[PDB]
């Protein structure tokens, strides 16, 4: 669950994130590709070489969607709803691999906001992650 | 992987007693079921929508029964499951894009199923000792990917 | 999310379990020490042994939860407040230590229950047990 | 574990350029921040309540200091990680009582805190590099659990 403290480091993070977002989205698919070599097997369609369009591409709509859900922390369920019925019922990611993207998008983060990125926005920031993947998971059965 | 040898003489007696094409049958059927997104890898398998539609299907049990085939095999070298699972751990990998997260739940399930089918033959003990075969076979699956 | 016919499955299925609650309670906990000896960290003042009381007293309380959250399944975070207090501020138990327990009172279900424990029901009660994980460790952060 | 050598060169230049006791304080400090349950080792240490009490713990950052140059001598020993954390598996499981799942958190906030710190230069494939010796030292200290 989301304090209101939460919500307040989740705005003001992304908020500097801003326009970089889409940049941001694709180095951390592109560290998840390098440090977790089995989340490659959902994408065997990809061009998964440092700097294809497709991943540049896929960076956005995840960086997009993210943003989505910022805008809406307090009715996640209902912004995602799309994407809760596209993962769970089409592309059928193993719930593990969420955990793994949120560890990367954290990790891309932390390089690029050495201010922003307190213990407690760390925190804050975790815990986003996880309930945006409670909630993309949240219809798989 | 590392047995001491009553857990080894635990797994080998229990599985002289296991019809290898009904559990396997079983385990792959109830995985689709209980973890339905593993359905993803079985499209061209028809019917899948409830589950006694799954359990019924006779391609999810014809592949159950090639899969626990393939399991059977590896008891007979718990001393070198990587050795052995190498092929399959690459076409896995390169060819069928298996999350190997997969093996770990199928793992689990065909667990269940031995719990279910012996009752309380399968004890703590011997429950443990196919909990460390089961890891070990997901690893030795897991262990080629790149 | 459990649907009405994952209700009927575990009420039904619970209900087979009746009296021989605790009894299986304490046999799941003998499983989980065996099978992942890392839980045992948490248990360093009790004797582990078989048969002993501590364990066999600790299964009664865990079934018995769950005995309350069957009967409250509508409304169990209410129901299990107290306990997700407990195990948030208290005894502060790794989640992924839920799973663990989870799939060993899943496979001493199936080895009591050879007629309920059909493939519907198995998966009922798989959820409910994620739920219930979900419920315990919702005050953790 | 296995790196290639030029895994193992990006592992040892960053890690020339780590102030040990600094990224010690951070990481333990984070963790018990981030995951608080975790905090329950810890309770002689004081004041722990809000996240600046415990970056701010001067028994944090003692232990975390103990905790990274072990670490730190576990680098060294990168071929044999096992052998080099035996005795402190053993303590860590026996004396201890802590559930090896913190050692698998604690490694991926030390991820966080070389990123943090070192910004651009921490990139993917040195991400990369870093995970493999976190999951290494995690799993050399789990081994001599029972
Ligand atoms: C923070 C969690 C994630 C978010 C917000 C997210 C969001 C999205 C979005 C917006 C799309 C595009 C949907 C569209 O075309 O309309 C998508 C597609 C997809 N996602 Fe997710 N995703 C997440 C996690 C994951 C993970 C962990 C995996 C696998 C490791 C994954 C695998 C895929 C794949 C395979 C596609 C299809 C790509 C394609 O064919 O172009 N997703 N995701
Ligand atoms: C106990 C673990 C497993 C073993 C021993 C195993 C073994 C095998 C074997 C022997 C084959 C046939 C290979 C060939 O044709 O040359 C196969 C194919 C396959 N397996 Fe695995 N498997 C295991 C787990 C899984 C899991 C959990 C899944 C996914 C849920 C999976 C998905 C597949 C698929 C999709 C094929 C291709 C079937 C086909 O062509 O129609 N396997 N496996
Ligand atoms: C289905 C999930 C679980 C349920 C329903 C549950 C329920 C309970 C209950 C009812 C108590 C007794 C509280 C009291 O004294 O008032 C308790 C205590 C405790 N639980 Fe949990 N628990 C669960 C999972 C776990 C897991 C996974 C672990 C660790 C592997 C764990 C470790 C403990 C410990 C250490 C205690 C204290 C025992 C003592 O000192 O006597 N619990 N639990
Ligand atoms: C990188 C992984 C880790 C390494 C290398 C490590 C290493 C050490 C060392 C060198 C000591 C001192 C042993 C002695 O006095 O003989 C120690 C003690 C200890 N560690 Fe670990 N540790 C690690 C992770 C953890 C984690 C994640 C926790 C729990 C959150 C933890 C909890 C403790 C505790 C409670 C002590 C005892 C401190 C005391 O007596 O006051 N350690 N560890």
């Amino acid at each position: 669950v989301l304090s209101p403290a939460d919500k307040t480091n989740v705005k003001a993070a992304w908020g500097k994130v801003g326009a970089h977002a889409g940049e941001y989205g694709a180095e951390a698919l592109e560290r998840m590709f390098l440090s977790f070599p089995t989340t490659k097997t959902y994408f065997p369609h990809f061009d998964l070489s440092h700097g294809s369009a497709q991943v540049k591409g896929h960076g956005k709509k995840v960086a997009d969607a993210l943003t989505n859900a910022v805008a809406h922390v307090d009715d996640m369920p209902n912004a995602l709803s799309a994407l809760s019925d596209l993962h769970a019922h089409k592309l059928r990611v193993d719930p593990v691999n969420f955990k793994l993207l949120s560890h990367c998008l954290l990790v891309t983060l932390a390089a690029h906001l050495p201010a922003e990125f307190t213990p407690a926005v760390h925190a804050s920031l975790d815990k986003f992650l996880a309930s945006v993947s409670t909630v993309l998971t949240s219809k798989y059965r | 992987v590392h047995l001491t040898p009553e857990e080894k003489s635990a797994v080998t007696a229990l599985w002289g007693k296991v019809n290898v094409d009904e559990v396997g049958g079983e385990a792959l059927g109830r995985l689709l079921v209980v973890y339905p997104w593993t359905q993803r890898f079985f499209e061209s398998f028809g019917d899948l929508s409830t589950p006694d539609a799954v359990m019924g299907n006779p391609k999810v049990k014809a592949h159950g029964k090639k899969v626990l085939g393939a399991f059977s095999d590896g008891l007979a070298h718990l001393d070198n499951l990587k050795g052995t699972f190498a092929t399959l751990s690459e076409l896995h990998c390169d060819k069928l894009h298996v999350d190997p997260e997969n093996f770990r739940l199928l793992g689990n399930v065909l667990v269940c199923v031995l719990a279910h089918h012996f009752g309380k033959e399968f004890t703590p003990p011997v429950q443990a000792a196919y909990q460390k075969v089961v890891a070990g076979v997901a690893n030795a699956l897991a262990h080629k990917y790149h």
